[PDB]
């Protein structure tokens, strides 16, 4: 039972990696050496991802300080072996992956049992070089990684031959062609961009006149501009006539890695941050120097914040640069402060850095197993030194950073005791307890965030745990399915760190406009900062606006597959989230959906809306009609599509099925209408051979001439359209399925369909069909008098379907896939399978744990900068990543725009006029003139104009004496609700010269 | 001079620019190539985000420099 993937657990990951890659991952055995923080983080991500087996080696005994980042250790484990104690926790992450302990590595020859060996911070450099030599010379892929305080690195060596099967994981480019010239110049249809790059390869289909160009041969692309590319002479193939689709093909690439010993002396770097590229050679020397330091001190690292040892580390680096001048370069000095910091921090074990490397290295493990994505080639170094607090507020020296006999001792090694107490005493709100959220809470448990007596965490999420979540929401187990995310997460991180017991408040409330009573002034004002862990833009915008209104910092992040980002929003300093726009989703023109599809996305959207109509909308409508004595009257005066609502009601109540056999009949007749009749009508209006006024053929380019379908129960899609249609119709009308216990029987459906008289198509010569979205496009009394009186249907109720993409038994994706593919057959579009249909109809976001951990690590390195209240914008980093490439880049936040009125500077995002009390209008106007030099010219509450300078005296006399709430009452005819504590008012104003100037908004505190 | 723009998807775009050109200018060239409206473009280089109204020389952008065109993602 391998060669198949558990879609119900791996569905989201499957969309990032693909089935081939995952089948290879399922034959790979992985070995991790070292199970401190870094190792357990790698191992967690790799075990969630699904490899054939995971084996861990760490015979070292657990000490208290290991718990800094090793979230599966507990104080009870102290004295026992790390490997032994961690194993059973890693196993619970993924029942499909055995997790074993390797007792001993004295015999290196054991390594051969493994395809990928990863060596962490616990393995000496000398042992790394031996192990890597053994691995490299024997075909075993090798990765190492280390973290030291705010610094880290990784090294990848996949051997002398490694084949990358797909370098990016992007959808292959595809596009329609309108011409191919004899020299191979391919012109795109209309204004469609090919989107290719020089060196891509493509295949072709449907190119008439160049027959063998369609046989799957690849052609190498030369880009001419955005709308043309060139493929080499094609005169040998024939002469282009018409048609054509190109599809990008990713060719395999063979690449070669060198051994650790060779790369120690001549490294190839990938940069983790281009602003810091000069440091990658320094740290390369510095990490070698740590290891030399350890050899000279009996396996020990430099002492925390110790000067003598730091000067020894600097001497060691200086000696490496003299021995190898090409390394930093001719006459480039050692960066001594950098290397000093490396020494000072060498023992530190920082959660964010461990997360960042754990995700990155885990993902490199999966690349090594599959050939999916481009491997890191070969060394990457990182630092987050900006995370250090200002030494003026939190001095770092041997006393303040010393161990205190606590799990936090190796965070204290970096930041000092007082800073670590301030972390404990922070009050934080986490919005979302899904992938980012589980990772976030794990990091916060490791920080001790909110564990102090002045601190706390609030986390909220309204959603419950679903099976596919278990692939990347690592605090949840199979038995937690159906429970609340936030509540289960909060409990799990208290088992990881009991200092948080009673300090996390898990709520189940949605954060939005409808929950401002719970999440009220007092709630928001108490917080030090807010963090998002969200899956949609609207929630993000909402939280961002709250953080602006209440002046709190916000940490934002997101992922899509291997892609991710971080954003910090700092009061009085930066832009907020809402300040910039992201690309909207592409909309499909309506004509293309209705009449002229050419891609499966079009047929899936059309199918999805047919589903909505047949099984949800038409039922809701029937129920409203039978329960609302005014419904017909309300519909006539207020619907866009009036005739359509009343026909849906008419058709739902005349065709009433009495048994399952009627539901089969109904589905078969719908097949006829949608894939035979309706197509014939479209062909009647525009025949196959029709031409435009210019004599060009009408059916060309994006318009593909359809063929009507002849139902064929042996065709998988036809069969399934009738099975799903019938079972859903039955649901609607509360009829028992002949299939609610069982798979559907072909012969049984067939004998029902075979006995039906299917009515023939008659063209309707009246119907015009709309060609473009530009072009535009009484019988209702009859339709209304045909409706049955509701009292003939007392107690009749239809049961609407609530789309559920993740229940394979409910026929939903089955219907949408089949309905889509039948239309796909009509228009000669390639059919899609269930998984792909579900991805598109279900709007599923590709997701994986690696990226989630890494991005969360980076959020928690910014968090340190909120703890120190940094106001220097250049210290903060917005992050952007794509692990597939791999690529990491960072940018300092954009400053908030500033304005001026009279002599006063203000922040256009963060400043506002705070007015205390339900002030009278006159007092408000006078206050602005007298205190701000501003002549108020318009004053509004939402859409309602409350005052304006052009109001005549009679209108001003009604208003000037009114408190703001009574002014709002007078204009809207609605009282302000009682729970409302604030009112935002927008003003226009003139300044002291009589000139209109932009100014902040007002907030009324009631 | 030529500079390069790499996207988050791995794609490499080559541009012909002079250092006196504005970021608005560069953004409109990216639009000619990719179809991305200037206001949707986030361009980073050397630890800075490139802002409208500044020039290439304001960010120290030499010949052969690689700019990254980046995105915010919505999953989580
Ligand atoms: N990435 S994930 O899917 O693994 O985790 C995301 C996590 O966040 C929860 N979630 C999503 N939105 C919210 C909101 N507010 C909200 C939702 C929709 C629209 C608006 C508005 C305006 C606000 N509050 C709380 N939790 C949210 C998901 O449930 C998921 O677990
Ligand atoms: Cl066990
Ligand atoms: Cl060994
Ligand atoms: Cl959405
Ligand atoms: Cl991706």
């Amino acid at each position: 039972a391998a060669g198949e993937i558990d879609e119900s657990l791996y569905s989201r990951q499957l969309y990032v990696l693909g089935k081939e890659a995952m089948l290879k991952m399922q034959t790979s055995n992985v070995l991790i050496l070292g199970l401190k923080g870094l190792g357990v983080e790698i191992a967690k991500n790799v075990v969630l991802a699904g490899v054939k087996s995971m084996t861990v080696f760490d015979p070292e005994p657990v000490q208290l300080a290991d718990l800094s980042t090793q979230f599966f250790l507990t104080e009870k484990d102290i004295g026992q072996k790390r490997g032994d104690v961690t194993r059973a926790k890693l196993a619970e992450l993924n029942a499909y992956v055995p997790v074993n302990v390797l007792d001993s590595l004295d015999d290196v020859t054991q390594l051969s049992q493994f395809q990928v060996v990863v060596a962490t911070d616990t393995v000496s450099l000398e042992d790394k070089v031996k192990i890597n030599e053994f691995c490299h010379s024997s075909g075993i892929r090798f990765i190492s990684s280390e973290t030291r305080g705010l610094f880290g690195n990784t090294f990848v060596d996949l051997g002398d031959e490694f084949t990358v099967l797909d370098p990016t994981g992007e959808e292959p480019r595809t596009g329609m062609v309108s011409d191919i010239e004899p020299d191979g110049t391919v012109t795109m249809l209309d204004d469609n961009r090919h989107g290719l790059e020089d060196g891509n390869f493509v295949r072709f289909s449907e190119v008439e006149g160049l027959d063998k160009l369609n046989d799957g041969t690849l052609f190498k692309v030369e880009v001419l501009g955005p709308f043309a590319f060139r493929i080499g002479s094609v005169k040998e193939y024939g002469e282009y006539k018409k048609g054509g689709i190109f599809t990008e093909v990713k060719v395999p690439r063979k690449i070669s890695f060198k051994s650790l010993k060779q790369q120690l002396s001549n490294p190839e770097f990938v940069f983790s941050d281009f602003a810091k590229f000069d440091r990658a050679a320094q740290l390369h020397l510095g990490f070698q120097a740590l290891h030399q330091f350890a050899v000279r001190h009996n396996g020990e690292l430099p002492r925390t914040m110790n000067d003598e040892d730091a000067n020894e580390l600097i001497k060691l680096v200086t000696d490496l640069s003299v021995q190898q001048p090409e390394v930093l370069g001719e006459g480039v000095d050692v960066n001594e402060d950098l290397i000093k910091e490396l020494s000072y921090q060498a023992r530190g074990d920082i959660p964010g850095v461990v997360a960042f490397f754990g995700g990155l290295v885990a993902q490199e493990v999966l690349k090594a197993c599959s050939g999916k994505f481009t491997p890191l080639k070969q060394f990457m170094y990182f630092d987050s030194l900006e995370s250090l607090p200002d030494p003026k507020n939190f001095p770092r020296n041997e006393k303040t950073t010393q161990p205190v006999n606590s799990r936090y001792d190796n965070q204290i090694a970096v930041f000092g005791l007082d800073f670590q107490k301030k972390i404990a005493n922070s009050k934080v709100f986490l919005v979302g307890s899904g992938a980012i959220g589980c990772e976030m809470l794990k990091n916060w448990a490791l920080l001790g965030l909110g564990s102090g007596s002045d601190g706390y965490i609030v986390v909220t999420d309204n959603d419950s745990i679903e099976k596919s979540n278990l692939n990347r929401q690592f605090l949840f187990r199979p038995k937690d399915v159906g429970k609340n995310k936030s509540e289960v997460a909060a409990e799990a991180v208290c088992a990881m760190n009991p200092d948080l017991k009673g300090k996390i408040n898990a709520k189940i409330d949605k954060v939005g406009p409808e929950t401002e009573e719970i999440f009220n002034d007092s709630f928001w004002e108490s917080l030090d900062f807010v963090t998002n862990a969200l899956d949609n833009v609207d929630a993000r915008t909402y939280v961002d606006r709250r953080c602006v209104f209440y002046r709190k910092p916000l940490l934002e992040s997101g992922t899509l597959g291997t892609k991710g980002n971080t954003q910090v929003i700092i009061p009085r300093l930066t832009e907020s989230y809402s300040s910039s726009r992201d690309p909207p989703e592409k909309s499909i023109p309506l004509c293309t959906l209705r009449s002229f599809p050419n891609k499966i996305d079009h047929t899936i959207a059309w199918a999805k809306s047919l589903f909505q109509g047949y099984f949800t909308d038409s039922a809701e409508n029937v129920n409203m009609y039978l329960t609302q004595p005014n419904f017909v009257e309300q519909t006539l005066k207020q619907s866009g599509d009036v005739k359509g609502v009343l026909e849906s009601i008419s058709d739902s109540l005349s065709s009433k099925p009495h048994n399952f056999e009627d539901c089969i009949k109904w589905a078969r007749l719908e097949f006829e209408k949608k894939f035979n009749h309706d197509i014939k009508q479209l062909l009647f209006n525009f025949p196959k051979d029709a031409k435009t006024s210019n004599g060009e053929p009408f059916w060309s380019g994006a318009k593909r001439a359809p063929t009507p379908l002849e139902f064929d129960i042996y065709n998988n899609d036809h069969f399934h359209f009738v099975v799903a249609g019938a079972s859903l119709r039955a649901y609607n009308y509360g009829i028992k399925s002949d299939d609610s216990n069982s798979k559907p029987n072909v012969d049984e459906y067939k004998s029902v369909i075979d006995h039906m008289i299917i009515p023939e198509f008659t063209p309707n010569a009246n119907l015009k069909i709309q060609v473009n979205d530009d072009d535009p496009d009484d019988e209702i009394d009859q339709l209304v008098s045909s409706l049955p009186d509701p009292s003939t249907l007392a107690g009749f109720k239809l049961e609407p379907v609530d789309f559920e993409k993740d229940d394979d038994t409910n026929h939903h994706i089955e219907f949408i896939t089949a309905c889509s593919n039948c239309r796909a057959q009509n228009y000669f579009i390639e059919t899609a399978d269930r998984q792909k249909t579900k991805f598109i109809a279900g709007r599923i976001i590709p997701a994986i744990a690696t990226t989630t951990s890494l991005v969360t690590g980076l959020v928690n390195l910014e968090l340190y900068k909120l703890i120190d209240n940094k106001t220097d914008i250049e210290q903060y980093k917005n992050g952007f990543v794509n692990l597939a490439l791999p690529f990491f880049g960072f940018s300092e936040p954009i400053a908030s725009p500033k304005g001026e009125y009279n002599n006063k500077k203000y922040d256009k995002i963060w400043d506002r006029f705070d007015i205390k009390g339900d002030i009278k209008l006159s007092d408000l106007i006078e206050h602005f003139e007298k205190d701000e030099g501003l002549e108020i010219t318009m004053l509004s509450y939402g859409v309602s104009l409350l005052y304006a300078s052009f109001f005549p005296p009679k209108k001003l006399k009604e208003r000037l004496n009114l408190p703001i709430t009574q002014l709002v009452k007078l204009v809207t005819k609605k009282d302000i609700p009682a729970h409302v504590s604030t009112m935002i008012l927008e003003i226009c104003a003139d300044d002291k010269e009589g000139e209109d100037v932009e100014v902040p908004f007002i907030t009324i505190h009631l | 001079m030529q500079i390069f723009v790499k996207t988050l998807t791995g794609k490499t775009i080559t541009l012909e620019v002079e250092s006196s050109d504005t970021i608005d200018n560069v953004k409109s060239k990216i639009q000619d190539k990719e179809g991305i409206p200037p206001d949707q473009q986030r361009l980073i280089f050397a630890g800075k985000q490139l802002e409208d109204g500044r020039t290439l020389s304001d960010y120290n952008i030499q010949k052969e420099s690689t700019l990254h065109l980046v995105l915010r993602l919505r999953g989580g």
